């Protein structure tokens, strides 16, 4: 059947804010179902609360709409848009959450919205665990023998029954979320008590263990007319008992034989059509016993997931898309497929000529305490994705383009370490980050691959792989680079080996091996994706280098071309923010006319979809892979700027080698990211920045610390703040440039544009938090909601100043910390920073499109963009944290960032864009109640004033020793609570009682800061809203007078509004 | 430094390993896009004479077994991979995938660009092609005995391949659990049908099997006389290699048949066969079908199925016969896939079908062969 038509208009519901377990896949998800709708001609009507999305670009649909994803704000989007029918499958877990809830409310009948994609129905019976089961053994397929519970004495009777270790699985949770391994009584309560609390029907599946066994996926589609297929096959390269999501994984499988992938095939399908997705895709996953094939069903996703667009990018076959179209009507049949030139209809089944490799980006780094095991929770932050034509070359390739500076198999330890084959023993039998690592040197330590089979459980297949790699790189090393001689390079490259970890291994230059590479004419050749083997041609140029004879390139000789170098893996700090200005840099130089080239290897962004640009490059994005394509496409510009770390450090060597690099110089990058260089500027410009040294020895700095003055920021060559000389020296031994720290200073951060004529400011953004705490964790403003336009005004011109000095082209960030009305610099980031976007969708302005512009050539007046824009309502940005995933971490703010994503927040008033912003960031924050304060000396000024807005808004207070003191002193006489140590009873016991509905804590000094820990911790286990500064607490405070539910806004209406 | 080339017709040199059996192996060259499934393909009497090349880069992950053997042996001339992985990983695996083409003789070569061979096929069509794997593999030798090749169009293959004096097969399907079953007994099962081995695999022997039919597999050239003589609920024409076009015996015998109400069911070679005798015209294809993911349609539901092909010729669509009735297309080209006789209990299938436990095809037969014992 053609398109359906009793639907005009569709509202589709977006993922949030990103989180781990639930990132980038749904703007990539969302912006396909959005195109394909768009396409067809239906009015789309979409929510996502998170700015930095291609999804909620206003061009991309009809009504747009950034606001909080709670049942009663979309009601209010509902009852406002009337769409006819409603698509939840395209939005993570909350759009699943999303779509019931508003179903159980009865919204979904008060306003005639047909769900489409996925039935209701559907989606429960593969999210409730207990139905999902019970649908498999209706079908006669295998699950581990396990028992439900929704309640911990049921919990433990079903772990008397299944035995430890045993796993524990909520329903209507993803990505392992509330989930985990449990291998005794202790963990088993702790791990239970987390998900029947997160699990949104307070429900736990728990399981007898299958840790081992093999684990694989299946990408299904199945349309109306029943047709069904399987769209990619996954094979995990980490086993059962390692979240998928935390897992290696490669396309296609690899172990099965082509019976035992058969009935895989039979049974997915039959899963489909069991739970009832008839007009979609949706992740099938399994267990196979390595040793007799057994294979076991373990769970279903009706939707869009991590793996589907990680399957798209590995095929070809654009999942989203498809589904999209079936959504409404169409057939597989009737959809032409995409890549080979609408030659051949979507009703088919891929094949690949290549082998197809993922791994998960993990930041343990930025989390202290934290357990970096890996288990059945996802901790990963983001993935890298590589395509090799061999398992060999796909893995070092994903290896090197991971971004975590490994150019291949680097080892972790020492061969002359005693303890070193136990260190890598640990490593292997309980998984961490690095045991990828771990096995090449277990390997070098002469284990033999039976030895690390029994470790790790990971097939033998893969293992030899890597053992004979290593092998390789030793006799590398024996042979040294005399020993390169053509055919023996030839070879190493053909595995996939870097010319940085071959030029280790030879003790050269990275460079060195290049020139080799050069002269012995040894270069990769370019295969394109097509989802068929190469059996239909395809029109696309969506490629990946290999090491072989053709090469399918064919470069236009035609055009001018323009080279986008994308982040590579997203991380903590290097998020979607940097992808969605690649996107637009390629959308709007396309649009200009120039031939866009994205260099780019993460599979979950609009920027590796095809068809955002005219060429993409699927690869790592280092120095070595860019200088080939750089080769041989001869682009007339490359963009730096705009992914993040990651290109900006190629920069200098890539010019250095001849690349044609635009927008602001590789040099003038330098000049802004070198502290020295860096502070001559700002003295050449005479110009404000805090006091700062740099000391090598302690005493040095302890002295040097005199001058300075405390307290300060220690930056080594992570960050603390000092108090005092004990704490410097304290610091020192558990431990550098030295920063006076700007206490109580406000902070701000402001985004511009420099033509080298002029210079736009995008915008001004005060931060709720002070200076002190991350940027990229502060939530703000914009415009500011408390600095005065005199001070602002003096920050725009120190932004014009710098831009000038420093040469910039195309966008630039500057940082302030304003005290007693002096503004001080922080630093200047060269280059598109992560608020760009918010700001875009702030003010109405594209930045990204006009800064590449810009560096392309077209100046700011050229392009009628040279007035400042300060747009009529309030447009505040809130983060969300990932502490919940890792208990351990006190989930404290601080100067280093910890935020995975972030929200936006529309309003009138600051009041409204706060109220918004927070409810939209998962805040559990109530309009009533009983407040916990507990505050550090220097609030206890300012607390009064909060006590008193908490008393009038009606909630009851409870405070801590000294805050009472002052809180008395004031007139206010809240309910005395004891410190845990002073007795009972203490705070954990009224937190954990629900005694409290909000907890202001503030606390200042290590010390002081690792005792409080517990107040922070139970908050944030028992869900009770907590703010850790005053300003957050006001800003709070302020929000209790409005009402995020009273009205929303398309972002077309708000960029309407702007004169 | 164990060497290998292979050369096409065309001049087109690739270098490479050998992993099989030293020596020369000349045929048309194919591409299969299956990922999985390469025993089967490899026993599969579909690729007499031919020259395979798999488009999955690695071949032999799980290494073989017998069960996966779809002939009593290895039906490839050669065998052309990009990678032969360094072990087998599969708890059904008893040998290793070198050591196995080595047993049956077989020229193979790894280690080249199939990727670029696809294409090239795919571009410009078939071709001939002599793989030479040993010491100093001789480029101009291998072009020779590749220009030298006869070709597949208008070969008779089915007469090399099919058995000698015909037999009863009485096995059904494999199962995880079970295995290869043991052959059924013939009171076991109901109806008797007679199969023309063109060249068979035997999966859709297990299926018919699976069916209750008892089997005599008989040779390809066998008179319907001879045939009609054993009073059968049924026959059935296998697939095969080759060209159908001359295989005047098979025809003959089949519009014999024809004047019957005898239920027929053609498969894959069968398919083309049945056409002919019924008066339609086959084709030889660019390149082929080749591979397990093709889409084929049932014009008749209108549904989509995803099939196993493995053949080189097809029946002209335009020079149909009005007493045959167009079943399946297939989606990635148009091309035939399935006829009826409108005016007859006779039938057939292009594609190979497979089992769950095709089944409609498959049942078909049977419903047809009931409603003719019902008579
Ligand atoms: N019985 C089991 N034994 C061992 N590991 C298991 C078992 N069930 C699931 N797992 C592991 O836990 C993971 C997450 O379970 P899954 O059902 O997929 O949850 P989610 O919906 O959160 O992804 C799997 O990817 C697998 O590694
Ligand atoms: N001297 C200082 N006084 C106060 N806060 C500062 C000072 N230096 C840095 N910070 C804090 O540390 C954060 C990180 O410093 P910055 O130089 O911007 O680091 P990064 O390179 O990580 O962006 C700021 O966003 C701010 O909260
Ligand atoms: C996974 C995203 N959430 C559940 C769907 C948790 C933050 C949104 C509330
Ligand atoms: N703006 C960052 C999140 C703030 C969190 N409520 C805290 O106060 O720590
Ligand atoms: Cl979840
Ligand atoms: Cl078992
Ligand atoms: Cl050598
Ligand atoms: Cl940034
Ligand atoms: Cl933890
Ligand atoms: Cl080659
Ligand atoms: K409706
Ligand atoms: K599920
Ligand atoms: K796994
Ligand atoms: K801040
Ligand atoms: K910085
Ligand atoms: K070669
Ligand atoms: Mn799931
Ligand atoms: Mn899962
Ligand atoms: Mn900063």
């Amino acid at each position: 059947m053609p398109k359906r038509t009793d639907i005009k208009s569709i509202l589709i519901l977006g993922a949030g804010p990103i989180v781990i377990g639930q990132a980038c896949e749904f703007d990539y998800s969302g912006a396909q179902a959005c195109k394909a709708l768009r396409e067809e001609g239906y009015r789309v009507i979409n929510v996502n609360s998170n700015p930095a999305t291609i999804m909620t670009d206003p061009e991309m649909a009809d009504a747009t709409y950034i606001e909080p994803i709670h049942w009663e704000v979309v009601r209010k989007i509902i009852e406002k848009e009337r769409p006819d029918a409603v698509l939840p499958t395209m939005g993570g877990q909350t759009a699943l959450n999303c779509a019931l809830e508003l179903e159980r409310q009865g919204v979904l009948e008060e306003f005639g919205v047909t769900m489409i994609g996925a039935t209701a129905d559907a989606i429960d019976k593969a999210e409730d665990r207990r139905r999902f089961d019970v649908a498999m053994k209706k079908i006669g397929l295998e699950t581990a023998r396990s028992g439900i519970a929704h309640t911990m004495e049921e919990a433990l009777a079903v772990a008397a029954d299944v035995g430890f270790p045993c796993i524990i699985r909520p329903s209507f949770t993803m990505g392992g979320s509330g989930g985990g391994i449990a291998y005794n009584r202790e963990e088993f309560e702790e791990i239970c008590a987390r998900g029947l609390d997160l699990s949104p029907t307070k429900e736990l599946l728990i399981d007898e263990s299958l840790i081992g066994w093999k684990e694989y996926e299946m990408e299904v589609v199945r349309d109306k007319n029943d047709n069904c297929i399987i769209v990619c096959s996954i094979e995990n390269f980490d086993a059962m008992g390692i979240h998928t999501g935390d897992s290696i994984t490669v396309a296609p499988a690899q172990t099965l034989t082509d019976k035992e992938y058969q009935i895989m095939r039979n049974a997915s399908m039959a899963v489909l059509r069991e739970i009832g997705v008839e007009t979609g895709g949706s992740n099938v996953q399994f267990a196979v016993n390595p040793k007799n094939g057994r294979l076991i069903v373990i769970e279903m996703n009706p939707r869009v997931s991590r793996s589907s667009a990680l399957a798209s990018k590995a095929t070809g076959f654009p999942i989203a898309k498809v589904a999209a179209k079936l959504a409404v009507g169409y057939t597989l049949d009737e959809l032409m497929n995409d890549i080979t030139g609408g030659r051949t209809p979507a009703s088919f089944e891929p094949s690949i000529d290549y082998v197809v490799t993922k791994i998960p980006r993990f930041n343990f780094e930025k989390f202290a305490g934290a357990n970096d095991r890996l288990t059945t929770q996802m901790k990963s932050v983001g993935e890298v994705m590589a395509i090799g034509r061999t398992q060999q070359e796909s893995l070092q390739k994903a290896l090197r383009g991971l971004e975590v500076g490994a150019t291949g198999f680097d080892p972790k330890v020492s061969l002359d370490d005693p303890e070193a084959l136990t260190k890598i023993r640990r490593e292997l039998k309980d998984a961490g980050a690095d045991r990828i690592w771990y096995i090449a040197d277990a390997f070098r330590a002469g284990l033999s691959v039976d030895g690390v089979f029994n470790l790790t459980n990971i097939d033998r297949w893969f293992l030899v792989q890597i053992e004979e790699l290593v092998r390789l790189e030793e006799k590398v090393a024996e042979v040294g680079i005399t020993g390169l001689n053509a055919d023996f390079l030839r070879q190493l490259k053909r595995k996939g080996f870097a010319d940085a970890r071959l030029a280790k291994l030879a003790g050269v230059r990275e460079a060195e091996i290049r020139k080799l590479r050069d002269q012995y004419d040894l270069h990769p050749v370019y295969k394109r994706v097509d989802t068929c083997a190469a059996e239909f041609a395809t029109d696309t140029a969506y490629m990946y280098s290999t090491y072989e004879e053709e090469c399918e390139a064919n470069p236009s000789t035609d055009r001018e071309k323009i080279m986008v170098l994308g982040g590579g893996p997203n991380r903590i700090g290097q998020g979607i923010e940097f992808d969605y200005c690649c996107v637009h840099a390629s959308l709007a130089l396309r649009e200009d006319g120039y031939e866009t080239i994205m260099v780019n290897c993460n599979p979950e962004t609009v920027s590796t979809d095809y068809d955002t640009s005219d060429r993409l490059y699927f690869e790592p994005v280092t120095l070595e892979d860019v200088l080939e394509i750089v080769r041989i496409e001869k682009p007339k510009g490359v963009i730096v700027q705009y992914g993040g770390q990651t290109p900006l450090k190629l920069a200098r060597a890539l010019e250095a080698a001849g690349v044609p690099v635009i927008g602001t110089s590789p040099d003038a990058i330098d000049r802004a990211e070198d502290r020295e260089r860096f502070q001559h500027a700002v003295e050449r410009l005479k110009l404000k920045q805090p006091a700062n040294a740099t000391v090598t020895a302690i005493e040095m700095a302890v002295e040097k610390a005199k001058e300075i003055g405390y307290p300060l920021v220690v930056r080594p060559s992570a960050m603390e703040i000092v108090y005092d000389e004990a704490d410097l020296r304290r610091y020192f031994q558990t431990a550098v440039l030295l920063d006076h720290f700007l206490d109580d200073a406000v902070e701000v951060d402001v985004d511009a544009i420099c033509d080298g004529e002029m210079v736009l400011i995008g915008g001004i953004m005060e931060h709720i938090e002070q200076a002190g705490v991350h940027s990229g964790d502060s939530a703000c403003s914009l415009p500011a909601y408390t600095l005065s336009q005199e001070i602002q005004d003096v920050m725009r011109q120190q932004v014009q100043k710098l831009a000038f000095e420093l040469q910039v082209r195309g966008l630039m960030n500057v940082q302030f910390a304003v005290k007693n009305n002096e503004v001080y610099l922080i630093e200047v980031n060269p280059r598109a920073a992560r608020t760009v976007p918010f700001v875009s969708k702030a003010t109405g302005v594209p930045l990204a499109k006009v800064a590449a512009r810009v560096m392309a050539g077209k100046s700011l007046a050229e392009q009628g963009v040279t007035k400042e824009v300060i747009p009529p309502y309030y447009s505040v940005k809130e983060v969300v944290l990932p502490f919940n995933k890792f208990p351990g971490v006190d989930p404290l703010l601080g100067p280093e960032m910890r935020s995975t994503g972030e929200v936006m927040g529309v309003g009138r008033t600051f009041a409204e864009a706060f109220a918004k912003a927070q409810l939209g960031s998962n805040s559990t924050m109530k309009k009533h109640g009983r407040a916990l304060l507990s505050v550090r000396e220097g609030d206890k000024e300012r607390v009064v004033d909060l006590a008193a807005k908490l008393l009038k808004q009606g909630f009851e207070l409870d405070a801590t020793h000294g805050t009472a003191i002052v809180l008395g002193e004031a007139g206010i006489n809240p309910r005395l609570v004891n410190k845990v140590h002073e007795g009972r009873p203490h705070i954990q016991d009224r937190i954990k009682n629900g005694e409290y509905t909000y907890i202001i804590n503030t606390t200042s000094g290590r010390r002081a800061i690792e005792d409080s820990r517990v107040i922070r911790r139970s908050a944030l286990q028992y869900k009770v809203h907590y703010d850790t500064t005053l300003n957050g607490g006001f800003a709070t405070a302020m929000a209790l007078n409005a009402d995020a539910t009273e009205k929303v806004i398309s972002v077309q209406e708000m960029h309407a509004q702007i004169k | 430094i164990k060497s290998a080339l292979l050369v096409l017709e065309d001049g087109t040199q690739f270098h490479g390993r050998a992993i099989g059996a030293t020596g020369s192996a000349v045929g048309e060259v194919v591409f299969n896009t299956s990922m999985t499934g390469y025993q089967e393909i490899l026993t599969d009497p579909s690729y007499s004479r031919q020259i395979v090349t798999l488009t999955y880069p690695h071949i032999g992950n799980v290494g073989t077994n017998d069960a996966d053997e779809e002939s009593s042996q290895v039906h490839a001339q050669g065998l052309v991979i990009r990678d032969l992985p360094l072990i087998a990983s599969n708890f059904r695996n008893t040998e290793d995938l070198s050591s196995y083409l080595k047993r049956h003789n077989i020229v193979a070569i790894a280690d080249i660009d199939t990727r670029k061979l696809t294409r090239l096929l795919r571009e410009k069509g078939a071709q001939n092609g002599c793989i030479i794997a040993g010491d100093n593999p001789d480029a101009a030798l291998a072009l020779e005995k590749a220009r030298a090749f006869p070709g597949l169009n208008g070969m008779d293959l089915a007469k090399e391949v099919t058995t000698a004096e015909a037999y009863s097969w009485t096995q059904g399907s494999w199962t995880l659990t079970g295995g290869l079953p043991q052959a059924k007994k013939e009171d076991e099962l109901p109806f008797h049908v007679v199969a023309y081995d063109f060249g068979a695999k035997r999966n859709i022997l297990r299926m018919l099997v699976d069916r209750g039919c008892r089997l005599t597999i008989v040779p390809a050239q066998t008179s319907a006389e001879d045939v009609l003589k054993m009073n059968p609920d049924g026959i059935f024409l296998s697939n095969g290699p080759g060209d159908p076009a001359p295989c005047d015996y098979a025809i003959t015998a089949i519009q014999k048949f024809l004047e019957t109400d005898i239920p027929v069911f053609g498969i894959c070679l069968g398919h083309q066969l049945l056409a002919l005798a019924s008066g339609a015209k086959t084709v030889k294809m660019k390149f082929g079908h080749h591979g397990g993911n093709h889409p084929v349609k049932d014009v008749e539901k209108n549904v989509v199925m995803i099939t196993a092909q493995n053949h080189g010729f097809a029946v002209d669509e335009a020079t149909l016969p009005a007493n045959l009735r167009v079943t399946h297309k297939s989606l990635f080209d148009g091309t035939l896939q399935g006829i009826h006789r409108t005016d007859k209990p006779a039938f057939s299938f292009q594609g190979h079908p497979e089992a769950s436990p095709a089944a409609p095809l498959f049942d078909h037969f049977i419903e047809l062969i009931e409603q003719y014992r019902k008579t």
